[PDB]
RNA sequence: GAAGAUGAUCAGAUACCGUCGUAGUCUUAACCAUAAACUAUGCCGACUAGGGAUCGGUUGUUGUUCUUUUAUUGACGCAAUCGGCACCUUACGAGAAAUCAAAGUCUUUGGGUUCUGGGGGGAGUAUGGUCGCAAGGCUGAAACUUAAAGGAAUUGACGGAAG
């Protein structure tokens, strides 16, 4: 039977969407279907932000962030636990998980 | 329903909804019968003397019961300028 | 496109009656619609109805009294001989004691009972009960 | 709403309807009497004019066509007929 | 010794309510089968089908018995009950109870002329359950119940003498066939006919005129 | 509109469509193609005589296990060879 | 019809307005549109308290028609209405259901608090959905205090008011109690000041 | 753990609903009392029941407990919640003597046949 | 077997049939 | 990066994995005409229920930012409306169910019209025709064989799935 009313993607009122490669395995996946995560990480881990600040020649120098947008196919994402199998009724919930 | 000789062969002439005129079935358990007391000129409720309306379970299920009572009660004088014919 | 204004009129009445509404708006109007409604009104299946002139085909507002179980058209309008009326009433009507098959005869639009009284037949047009 | 007056809609709700969706369709456009600033000469201009109308007296454009209602030029006053 | 637990039961234990039509006129819910026994003393039941259903478990199947019972007085009242139990005897005994609780009135009418007592249905009716749709057509006085043995038994216990039947779908699903026919036969008091157009005044409920006898 | 024409002058379309679609009914198809006349060993007859060629035992299908005792028969009317079961306990000894 | 003494008095209008009864929710459903007088420019909808008053008298008139006062069940799952319904039951003799409503109280006839009310009065159709749902199983009419966003399914008489107000709930319940007693004759007439004060029927925090 | 079971939790609260006036906050008195109120088959169960009844009794004295009603909890409560202040907190005396309704609401007041003094407040937000 | 490969096998077998018949044209 | 060559793994892998790699991938002139070419949902028309978003146009209006100092600036905000892409709730209603605002207004069976199916295989095969350079496309059986094949859902068992 039909598992999702959206067919597991985000294509409505459209014929074709150009693909993207999974970050992990380089599989061609449609752009609307790929699991996309925007990550803004500190370039230096919090353990090393102190000793690196002491070694700085600049007073009050802000460490730059690392900006990245990750694309995963369904297999890449499920295996890495980026997304998980949800119950039949919990699948419909499409609000971001309440973690942050 | 009656036979040729005129006897009422009908058992159970059923009730009809006051709002939609539908027949209220024997197992329509969402149907209610509102009983509204008559009030004398002293402001007292007259004992055992009521205005009665019946609503089918269909009308109540659609949420139209409230607006139907407003209309039905206004025609009988139970209400004033609460229900408007033109929307 | 719009191929039968009578079917649209009766479909609108059926949908309004099933939902408990006591009035329905019909567009467009026509002579056949008005004469079909007059037959329904004469037998008490509808109340007063209203014709609105808009310098076009027109509009109708019908008052419903909750007695109408179903009204419908028969497409196409089959030719009906007098001996064929019995077959149509058997298929379309719920019982032999009530309900009407509406015909268009050269004597005018009328129910199947009136058609038998004046011994006329035409094309079938619809039904009501 | 099961009971409702379809023949006498509320004039407030009647004015919000599309021009084709009233009981009897009626245009919402109108004609205006346009006074250019230079002189005083009645010039009838359609509200939704598609032409850059100029008054006869002085060759001055009264309105510029837009997507909907025409836009009257500065110094031009209109009065609905 | 039956001690009623409902307002309706108390009014029936006393002589306040004497017929089921007073129950039906106000759509009162019936929850005690002793009410039906008092008001409809002459009822005949029939075990139309007995089936075994199984729930697979870790050790093996868990078999239970499902019984379908049709109750009626052959004079315009008919009920239908379906109950599952570990044993056939308990399933049948419990299915009879809920068959009594579901007893509804039916409208008998006339095919053609109204000479004598009503013998058939007053109009064409249809009921649906699952894929099965059962249609009942009024029939003249000669034809008996033109129906399958499952539906025919339901017609006899309801008091219908003359009726045409036609079924569609998986009619061999006996439970769905009986539920569809039961729905169809109950629709006779749901179809508005011109002889019912007259407005009748709304009488007070028996729970109202006898409020103190139903108190506690 | 139910996917079929309803017009009063559409009898040809309705008649041709039914005629085209009865070929999906194998009972109708076999009757008009004359498959019994052409392909059936009996040629459409209910019975047919023949000469016994040999007595042969045929193993039954699973889950049954037995030797169904039949014969090889060449039909007189057309010379075709068919296998015919010989029914009952020990009736093979009546057939030579 | 009705004597003019049943009209909205200026005193009651002051009570209704001081209790913020007229403040209806931002979003109004289509069935509650007749009860809205005008939308306030912030977004709140103003309740036509003239209509609110008339529904109260109509609702109280239905309650007065029930012979046994205990056959009327007044319900409130909101904490703001629990004291009001408890005080309503004391004054009128109705049967209060404060706090949690046990599912099956109307349908399961072997439960402990299995009741058969002839009429159910509800503080809020949303938070008392279970009480309204079961009433639709045993032919029980429902009177509900409804806001402009309150659902109207299986609600026969809707009293347009603010369900989410601490003082609104108590006042509406207090107003019903006064009219039920006025119709019954407990209060001698419609002009005598009632002994009970609208502060009673108001929810009190555990602090006091 | 020392989690009491249901055979001791429900049997102890039946005692409170039935013999609250004769009970007390002392286990020793409760232990002797429950030996004459209930037929307990074993001494160990008697001590467990009396030991939990004492705990419930000790908890009732600190406030109302949920699930236990002993025909004196509400009798003390019916007239306990009778508090009403002298000022109505709804009477228009906390203000200057007139309603603080918004000007938009005042039109509704004007629509009705009322002449009520008002200090209009226009939040307009 | 998989329908796609079942289809490929028959195409290769149809291909052979055509070549064999062409010998005698 | 098909093919091919190669290093690993393996019992074997001319498979997965690694390194190279030819057609191909791009383009111009022509062919081919097929995809799970899918919303597996023909097209046209009418009606039946609530809600909030959003894109395009139009029409009325702000404690808002900005032109420029303000308007005839633009953006934003609030309302209506027509058209779209969709979505949320409910089920009057439909359905075998999954589910569906259409898959509803269908035994209370008829708004107009085109195409397609008739148990599973054999088989989209054989043959003939026709189109194509070919690959192949379109049209398209029968003999024979078979009691099920299949749809949706339930309980359990299992999983080199998650918690
Ligand atoms: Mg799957
Ligand atoms: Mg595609
Ligand atoms: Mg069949
Ligand atoms: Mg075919
Ligand atoms: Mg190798
Ligand atoms: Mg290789
Ligand atoms: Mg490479
Ligand atoms: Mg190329
Ligand atoms: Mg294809
Ligand atoms: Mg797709
Ligand atoms: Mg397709
Ligand atoms: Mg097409
Ligand atoms: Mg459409
Ligand atoms: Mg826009
Ligand atoms: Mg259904
Ligand atoms: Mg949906
Ligand atoms: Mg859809
Ligand atoms: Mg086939
Ligand atoms: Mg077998
Ligand atoms: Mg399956
Ligand atoms: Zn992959
Ligand atoms: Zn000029």
């Amino acid at each position: 039977p039909k598992k999702r009313a959206s067919n597991g993607r985000n294509k409505k009122g459209r014929g074709h969407v150009k693909p993207v490669r999974c970050l992990n395995c380089a599989r061609c996946v449609p752009k609307d279907k790929a699991i996309k995560r925007v990550t803004i990480r500190n370039m230096v881990e919090a353990a090393a932000v102190r000793d690196l600040s002491e070694a700085s020649v600049y007073a009050e120098y802000a460490l730059p962030k690392l900006y990245n947008k990750l694309h995963y196919c369904v297999s890449c994402a499920i295996h890495a636990r980026i997304v998980r199998v949800r119950s039949r009724t919990d699948r419909k919930i499409r609000t971001p998980p309440q973690r942050k | 329903m009656e036979n040729d000789k005129g006897q009422l062969v009908e058992l159970y002439v059923p009730r009809k909804c006051s709002a939609t005129n539908r027949i209220i079935k024997a197992k329509d358990h969402a149907s209610v019968q509102i009983s509204i007391a008559k009030v004398d000129e002293d402001g007292r409720a007259i004992a055992g003397e009521n205005i009665t309306y019946a609503l089918s379970g269909y009308v109540r299920g659609r949420g139209e019961a409230d607006d139907s009572l407003n209309r039905l009660a206004q025609q009988d004088g139970l209400l004033k300028n609460v229900w408007s014919y033109s929307r | 496109t719009r191929t039968s204004v009578l079917a649209d009129a009766l479909n609108a009445i059926n949908n309004a009656e099933k939902t408990g509404k006591r009035q329905v708006l019909i567009r467009p109007s026509s002579k056949v619609i008005i004469k079909f409604l007059t037959v329904m009104q004469k037998h008490g299946y509808i109340g007063e109805f209203e014709y609105i002139d808009d310098h076009r085909s027109g509009k109708i507002v019908v008052q419903l009294n909750g007695r109408l179980n179903k009204c419908g058209v028969i497409q196409p309008r089959f030719n009906v001989k007098i001996n064929d009326i019995e077959r149509w009433t058997d298929n379309l009507l719920p019982a032999r004691q009530f309900g009407y098959v509406i015909l268009t005869t050269s004597a005018g639009i009328m129910d199947h009972e009136e058609a038998r009284r004046k011994h006329v037949s035409g094309k079938i047009l619809g039904f009501v009960y | 709403v099961l009971v409702q007056d379809l023949l006498h809609p509320s004039p407030a709700t009647e004015a919000k309807q599309h021009k084709l969706k009233t009981l009897v369709q009626q245009p919402r456009s109108f004609f205006m009497d346009v006074k250019c600033q230079g002189c005083l000469n009645i010039t009838t201009v359609f509200s939704h004019a598609q032409t850059a109308v100029t008054c006869d007296s002085c060759s001055t454009v009264l309105c510029t066509p837009t997507g909907g209602k025409a836009k009257l030029t500065e110094g031009c006053s209109f009065r609905r007929k | 010794g039956w001690t009623p637990v409902t307002k309706l039961g108390r009014l029936v234990k006393a002589g306040k309510i004497t017929s089921v039509e007073q129950i039906y006129l106000h759509s009162l819910p019936v929850k005690e089968y002793q009410i039906i026994d008092l008001l409809l003393p002459d009822l005949k039941d029939d075990v139309m089908k007995i089936r075994s259903v199984q729930k697979q478990t870790r050790a093996g199947q868990r078999t239970r018995m499902k019984a379908v019972v049709v109750i009626g007085d052959s004079n315009g009242h008919v009920g239908l009950g379906i109950k599952t139990a570990k044993e056939v005897a308990s399933a049948i005994k419990a299915a009879i109870v809920i068959a009594k609780l579901s007893i509804i009135p039916i409208r008998r009418g006339y095919w053609g002329s109204n000479l004598g007592q009503p013998h058939s249905l007053p109009c064409k009716v249809t009921g649906k359950c699952g894929s099965v749709a059962v249609r009942l057509i009024p029939a003249p006085r000669g034809k008996g119940i033109v129906a399958s043995p499952v539906v025919k038994r339901l017609m006899q216990l309801a008091g219908v003498e003359d009726v045409y039947t036609s079924s569609s779908g998986s009619t061999r699903t006996t439970e769905n066939t009986l539920k569809a026919a039961f729905a169809a036969i109950g629709n006779t008091y749901s179809f508005l006919t011109p002889n019912l157009w007259a407005e009748t005044p709304l009488a007070a409920s028996p729970l109202e005129v006898y409020a103190e006898e139903a108190a506690a | 509109g139910k996917g079929k024409p309803r017009g009063l002058n559409s009898a040809r379309k309705l008649r041709v469509h039914r005629r085209n679609n009865r070929w999906a009914d194998q009972a109708y198809k076999a009757r008009l193609l004359g498959t019994a006349f052409k392909s059936s060993p009996f040629g459409g007859s209910s019975h047919a005589k023949g000469i016994v060629l040999e007595k042969i035992g045929i193993e039954s299908k699973q889950p049954n296990s037995a030797i169904r005792k039949c014969v090889r028969v060449q039909l007189i009317k057309n010379g075709k060879k068919v296998t015919a079961f010989v029914p009952n306990d020990g009736c093979l000894n009546f057939v030579d | 019809s009705l004597p003019a003494s049943f009209d909205l008095t200026p005193e009651d209008a002051k009570l209704l307005l001081a209790a913020n009864v007229h403040l209806g929710a931002k979003n109004v459903q289509v069935h509650n549109k007749p009860y809205v007088y005008k939308t306030r420019p912030d977004g709140m909808n103003i309740i036509n308290i003239g209509k609110t008053w008339e529904k109260i008298v109509l609702a109280a008139r239905i309650i007065a028609a029930v012979p046994n006062a205990s056959d009327v069940a007044v319900c409130s799952s909101r904490t703001f209405g629990q004291r009001a319904v408890l005080k309503f039951a004391a004054h009128t003799g109705a049967t209060a259901i404060a706090g949690r409503f046990t599912p099956g109280n109307f349908t399961n006839y072997i439960t402990r608090s299995f009741k058969e009310p002839r009429l159910v009065v509800v503080t809020d159709p949303r938070t008392d959905a279970q009480a309204i749902k079961e009433s639709s199983y045993v032919n029980i009419p429902v009177i509900a205090l409804t806001d402009m966003d309150s659902p109207s399914e299986y609600v026969d008489v809707a009293i347009p008011c603010n369900n989410k107000g601490k003082h609104s709930i108590g006042l509406i319940w207090w107003l019903l109690a006064r009219e039920v007693l006025r119709l019954r004759g407990i209060i001698p007439d419609r002009t005598t000041e009632w002994s009970v004060m609208p502060d009673l029927y108001f929810y009190r925090d555990p602090e006091e | 753990g020392r989690v009491r079971t249901k055979t001791v939790k429900r049997a102890s609260k039946v005692l409170i609903e039935r013999f609250y006036p004769k009970l007390t906050l002392d286990f020793e008195t409760n232990k002797r009392l429950t030996s004459e109120i209930a037929v307990i088959q074993s001494k160990r169960l008697r001590n467990k029941i009396a030991g939990y009844t004492t705990h419930l009794m000790k908890r009732i004295q600190k406030g109302p407990v949920r699930g236990i009603s002993f025909k004196l909890q509400e009798e003390e409560r019916e007239r306990k919640d009778q508090y009403v202040p002298e000022v109505s907190a709804l009477d228009l005396s906390h203000t200057n003597g007139q309603l603080e309704i918004d000007a938009d609401t005042a039109d509704l007041v004007k629509s009705l046949g009322f002449k009520i003094p008002v200090q209009t407040v226009s939040i307009s937000a | 077997m998989r329908d796609k490969w079942r289809k490929k096998r028959v195409r290769r077998l149809k291909r052979k049939r055509r070549k064999v018949r062409a010998r005698s044209k």
